[PDB]
RNA sequence: CCGAUAACGAACGAGACUCUGGCAUGCUAACUAGUUACGCGACCCCCGAGCGGUCGGCGUCCCCCAACUUCUUAGAGGGACAAGUGGCGUUCAGCCACCCGAGAUUGAGCAAUAACAGGUCUGUGAUGCCCUUAGAUGUCCGGGGCUGCACGCGCGCUACACUGACUGGCUCAGCGUGUGCCUACCCUACGCCGGCAGGCGCGGGUAACCCGUUGAACCCCAUUCGUGAUGGGGAUCGGGGAUUGCAAUUAUUCCCCAUGAACGAGGAAUUCCCAGUAAGUGCGGGUCAUAAGCUUGCGUUGAUUAAGUCCCUGCCCUUUGUACACACCGCC
């Protein structure tokens, strides 16, 4: 069976890259990731220490799941509603330095590269990785 | 055969009394997947009869502003609360859910101008209609008040008001309601 | 078992929210926007996008090969919208290439069951009035 | 593993000069701390190193020492200067973050200093009003009655 | 003492009643004596056939 | 009605009785739990995972909201 | 009077700026599409423009 | 085109044009019997029609 | 409720009929075609108006005299 | 409207009308919208799928190198009329119910005769009369004020919590705006730097070509919290950083770290509302150098109760009284 990341779950999906990314130390993270907010929208620190895994595994699959998708594209995907405190609510956008460091890190781990034009995409290795753990953790899933 | 949630088949089920067995609609043409299906039930009278009556209990469940456009945890819940009461009992949830909605349907209310110059409250009968409407509603809003300032969540709560009222407990919030109102309807009869 | 250019496109849409399916010969497989209903976003609501499939039976969604696209709305008429154009696609499908002696046997299952599954809600919005939030509530006033 | 109250633990305990909970979670116990919030609690308690869910009674007296200096002193602890309570101070220009009644002698001293030198604001902090420029015609009447 | 509980059939609505509208005047027989017809005063929408319980069978059914 | 304070950990009493009695009664869940032992909640929360991979209950529903835990068929 | 101070005060901004180009009225002054028009002057106008209340 | 203007500004900008000539046409020929104005505006040239009832004066 | 025909369209239909009866007939559709033609209806709205009570009329007639 | 009927025949307002929305696998056509099929790939596959699967990857107007409009766009049209049938009714106007039907009452605009000494001279180079007109009530510049607080009233937002909060993940909208006569002020993708608020360099868009496939909120899925004024609430107040401008103090706004106030569903009173409606929930426009707790629009999720009444509150009509006709703010 040819399973393709389309075909799985992706709360499971996006956790099993994650755990991918924490098996190979070649990813690199910035001193920081225990300290800054992940956007201006949040109150406080995201609970996982690993939380950096997980934001490379959801834009590994975003830009798999459509292409030129540059800074600014993922902190609209990522931003969320701000209370405003005693304002109504409303919408902010995530950090732009945490999609640069994510976007960075998987571009000196070279499964990402940039595009003719702006934006980046997945080298054709990226989508190959992203299918055979997509086809493994189907198996699992359902087995 | 429907398999309501995935289970609790709606064959089984049965009505004791002939006023509340047309007007509920449970039955296997009105036995539907899931408790969610916007028929347009309101657009003329006397539709919600036709109107699933598990599509009614999270109608009535949606109430006061925080979550009042919200039908997917309305849904979710009376699926928790459904799976609670067979777990804690064995038989069908939707047939203990119509014992527990007749138990609790008040027989007779009162006017309250019986007389013009003062309140006299004229005790008359109930409709079906509004028997059926006054019990899901008098249900709903004892589960709202039972679980709004506890650990206790509202499927719990939810699920335990439905055996309550089923069981004809007294405790239960729309059955002491009832008790209620037939003493009053005997008071001023 | 070699017929081409079986094929036929049929779109249902609810609260300005389309899906088109486009329905031919091969495998009986199902995937809405490249993704299987059983792998949709709002599970709760699952029942509902199997509900057609398992009115008819798999049986007859053995022959044939449908993949659906969805665009505008929310999640709620998405469903809705891609629900009624499994059906509509399947009914309109059967009665192009077979006959309809037995399409009215899977058509009348559709109808008795929910009449949406064929027939698409006309009911959009209506238009908010300067004088109060919205269609038709106001705002408040004081006498005193 | 989910188990019983060890005996070593402590349900009430003193923190400086002020007692904290035991009950709660580690960060947010702390914040009890006259000038902490959840977020200054979370950093210097991942930089403590230690279990997050468990209570502040399950935190051994070594790991007491170890929190109280880096709260106390977390420019060192690589602790960025943007993440602090008084940067910048008037005083020595020097990053601080200011706990218990330091921070009520710091605020005082703000007060007291503005009044000395007879600000607009703090005339405003001496006779109560506002400060920070909001209208006070129809607000304030429950501090005023 | 106490009457025994039964049904009504309603047979047809006679009008609005209530000095508010929020009664519904019927026509009801029993079943159990389909002789026997009087009217009563409901609360809620009620149509025609449909069936009904009734605490008592003497007490009728006066204007409002 | 004035007053919880309840056991944000186990202790001798409570442990013992909570491990004799729990699979016994059809409602497994944290709430009730926590309503029967004066258990906090995170506590109850907790011991209800733990007596799950010990395999003195079984699991029903596992929602992010609630979770529903019963006591084990008799066979 | 004198030049300097005359116009000193800059105004290449705010409602000082603009004015309806009708009345020269600062108040209720409708800049969409470059209309830049008193409000009561554009419902005077509004024909001629070619705005219709359609509905 | 930049220096070009939106298609929106251009016809409310002729229909400013239209108010205001018709506007100062009617203060120049009020007492001149002045009825009404129309423009057809071509790229080559505009042409101004005004109806009144002495064209002769 | 809200479906009481109006003095124009009624009239209108008592005129055309006393005038072209035989051209008439008693199903909707042609009724509205033959109408389209001999009279000059702006709107479609108004012409089919006109023919349901014509349809009316002439269901009306074929038992009782009325008052046309 | 029907019906009685000294009335018959009309007219205006209502209706009608225009726009709006649902239906047309019918027509007209679309490289500024696309859909299938095909050819390159890229990857999953070899247990074997192989006419296997995904791609918002590239092309088949790069013009000879495929079609068509189903989806989208907008013109011509059609389509719904109480039309059919059962019942009620004087058997008339009509009403109720049901089948077939997309639709069996979609929302709006316009709105008569008249009155309110209703509001506006502060919209106007609309305007009579009067006030001022050089120590100006003309006009310009500088500073403050329009925010100022023992208290009272109105429209609002925010919450009071576990039907929740926090963290992360999945994830779908439509209205509509976008570079300037004055007028110096646009919307913005991408790459880099900062933790944020921001800054830099390169473009695109005067617009179904770009922003944008508007990756919105809510919701949905998992973790943590645990009845504690608690991780609910974020009022007040401190320190610090950027943005706009000539100028930010009386804090313009935004961001980070700090305190965490009242508030535990609200007395008497009283507002709004019948189906995509109330509501929750965001997003556009107007305001704008900076900007929305306002307003005007849009979209999402989406109900309960009722198909009635003159009990209350108002309004109309008929009858009636009048010494009123400047019309009860009357007359006396
Ligand atoms: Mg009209
Ligand atoms: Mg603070
Ligand atoms: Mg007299």
């Amino acid at each position: 069976p040819g399973v393709t990341v389309k075909d799985v779950n992706q709360q499971e999906f996006v956790r099993a890259l994650a755990a991918f990314l924490k098996k190979s130390g070649k990813l690199k993270v910035p001193e920081w990731v225990d300290t800054v907010k992940l956007a201006k929208h949040k109150e406080l620190a995201p609970y996982d220490e690993n939380w950096f895994y997980t934001r490379a595994a959801s834009t590994a699959r975003h830009l798999y799941l459509r292409g030129g998708a540059g800074v600014g594209s993922m902190t609209k995907i990522y931003g969320g509603r701000q209370r405003n405190g005693v304002m109504p609510s409303h919408f902010s956008r995530g950090s732009k330095s945490v999609a640069r460091r994510v976007l960075q890190a998987l571009e000196g781990l070279k499964m990402v590269e940039k595009d003719q034009d702006g934006g980046r995409k997945l080298t054709p290795q990226g989508q190959r990785d992203l299918d055979r753990i997509a086809g493994q953790v189907a198996a699992a899933n359902k087995k | 055969d429907i398999k309501l949630f995935g289970k609790w088949s709606t064959d089984d089920v049965q009505i004791n009394d002939i006023s509340l067995q047309d007007y509920i609609a449970v039955k296997e043409k009105y036995a539907k997947y899931l408790p969610h299906s916007a028929g347009r039930y309101a657009a003329k009278r006397f539709r919600k009869a036709q109107c699933p009556i598990v599509e009614r209990l999270t109608n009535s469940m949606m109430m006061h502003g925080r979550n009042n456009g919200k039908k997917l945890m309305t849904v979710r819940i009376v699926k928790h609360a459904f799976e609670i009461i067979h777990l804690l009992t064995g038989e069908n949830p939707l047939q203990v859910l119509v014992n527990a909605i007749i138990n609790s349907g008040p027989r007779e209310d009162s006017t309250r101008i019986g007389r013009a110059g003062t309140v006299r409250r004229q005790a008359v009968d109930v409709s079906p209609l509004r028997r059926v409407n006054q019990a899901i509603w008098l249900l709903c809003t004892g589960a709202r008040e039972a679980a709004f300032r506890n650990i206790k969540t509202i499927a719990e709560c939810l699920a335990d008001e439905l055996i309550n009222a089923a069981k004809g407990s007294s405790n239960s919030y729309a059955i002491k309601k009832k008790d209620e109102l037939e003493r009053v309807a005997k008071s001023n009869r | 078992s070699k017929g081409p250019l079986q094929s036929v496109q049929v779109f249902g849409r609810k609260k300005t929210a389309t899906a088109v399916a486009h329905c031919k010969r091969g495998n009986g497989l199902i995937k809405v926007n490249g993704r299987p209903l059983e792998m949709i976003e709002p599970r709760t609501l699952q029942y509902k996008l199997l509900e057609p499939v398992l009115l008819l039976g798999k049986e007859r969604f053995a022959g044939v090969d449908i993949r659906v696209r969805v665009k505008g709305g929310g999640h709620v008429a998405q469903i809705y919208a891609i629900r009624q154009s499994i059906s509509k696609a399947l009914v309109a499908y059967y009665q192009k290439y077979v006959d309809e002696a037995s399409k009215k046997e899977i058509k009348d299952i559709l109808i008795q069951y929910d009449r949406t599954l064929l027939v698409a809600d006309p009911r959009r919005c209506e238009s908010k009035k300067f004088g109060g939030p919205g269609a038709r509530a106001r705002y408040q006033k004081s006498y005193r | 593993m989910s188990l019983v109250i060890p005996e070593k633990f402590q349900h009430i305990l003193r923190v400086l000069n002020t007692n904290i909970d035991g009950r709660r979670k580690i960060a947010f116990a702390i914040t009890a701390i006259k000038g902490v919030g959840r977020r200054y609690a979370h950093v210097v308690l991942r930089k403590a190193d230690i279990d997050l869910t468990k209570r502040a009674g399950e935190l051994t007296e070594d790991e007491v020492e170890r929190v109280i200096t880096i709260m106390q002193n977390p420019r060192q602890y690589k602790i960025p200067d943007w993440f602090l309570n008084r940067q910048k101070d008037v005083k020595d220009g020097k990053y601080s973050q200011v706990l218990a009644n330091g921070l009520d002698n710091k605020l005082r001293e703000d007060l007291e200093r503005l009044k000395k030198i007879r600000a607009h604001r703090g005339l405003r902090h001496f006779w109560g009003l506002r400060v920070r420029g909001q209208h006070t015609k129809t607000t304030g009447r429950r501090g005023r009655t | 003492r106490v009457q025994p509980i039964k049904l009504a059939r309603v047979t047809k609505v006679l009008g609005r009643t209530g000095s508010q509208g929020q009664c519904t005047q019927v026509r009801v027989e029993f079943m159990d004596d389909t002789s026997r017809s009087i009217i009563r005063n409901v609360k809620g929408p009620v149509r025609e056939g449909d069936v009904l319980t009734l605490l008592e069978s003497e007490r009728e059914a006066r204007r409002l | 009605r004035d007053k919880l304070n309840n056991l944000v950990l186990f202790d001798k009493a409570t442990y013992d009785k909570l491990c004799k009695e729990v699979p016994n009664y059809k409602l497994i869940t944290p709430a009730v739990v926590s309503e029967r032992l004066k258990i906090r909640g995170s506590l109850a929360r907790a011991a209800l995972q733990e007596l799950l991979s010990k395999g003195l209950i079984k699991l029903v529903s596992k929602h992010r909201a609630q979770v529903i835990y019963t006591r084990n068929t008799k066979g | 009077g004198h030049q300097q101070l005359y116009w000193s005060h800059p105004r290449k901004f705010g409602q000082g700026s603009r004015s309806c180009r009708v009345c020269s009225n600062r108040h209720g002054l409708i800049r969409k599409y470059g209309l830049n028009m008193c409000r009561q002057c554009f419902r005077q106008y509004a024909k001629d423009i070619g705005f219709i209340k359609l509905d | 085109m930049a220096v070009q203007i939106s298609k929106k500004r251009k016809f409310v900008a002729d229909g400013i044009f239209k108010a205001e000539l018709n506007e100062f046409l009617t203060r120049e020929l009020a007492e001149d019997g002045y009825s009404g104005v129309e423009v057809r505006v071509t790229p080559t040239r505009t042409e101004i029609i005004i109806l009144a009832t002495r064209t002769q004066n | 409720m809200g479906r009481v025909r109006t003095k124009t369209v009624k009239k209108a239909a008592r005129v055309i009929i006393e005038k072209y009866y035989t051209r008439l007939g008693n199903d909707f559709h042609t009724n509205k075609r033959v109408c389209e033609e001999i009279a000059i209806i702006p709107s479609k709205k108004l012409r089919n108006k006109i023919a349901g009570y014509v349809t009316h009329l002439m269901k009306r007639i074929q038992r009782g005299p009325v008052r046309g």
